[PDB]
């Protein structure tokens, strides 16, 4: 039997526009002491 | 719901009986 070997290989996935507040946790200045840490819930983010 | 959008969240959720909710713990999913 006879095949055409693909050209090459693409990968396609959906365009993420999650966009998680990383940057809002990154430029803060207010930071509370060490005891009392926050727990960010981060969901239905991008692991950006 | 309500009239221009839609309102999901997953949290305690107590009671209405009738500002429907009157609790929040572990509230995920908004």
């Amino acid at each position: 039997n006879f095949r055409v070997q693909p050209t090459e290989s693409i990968v396609r996935f959906p365009n993420v526009t999650n966009l998680c507040p990383f940057h809002e946790v990154f430029n803060a200045t207010r930071f509370a002491s060490v005891y009392a840490w926050n727990r960010t819930r981060i969901s239905n983010c991008v692991a950006d | 719901n309500n009239a221009t959008n839609v309102f999901i969240k997953v949290c305690e959720f107590q009671f209405c009986n009738d500002g429907v909710y009157s609790s929040a713990n572990n509230c995920t999913f908004e």
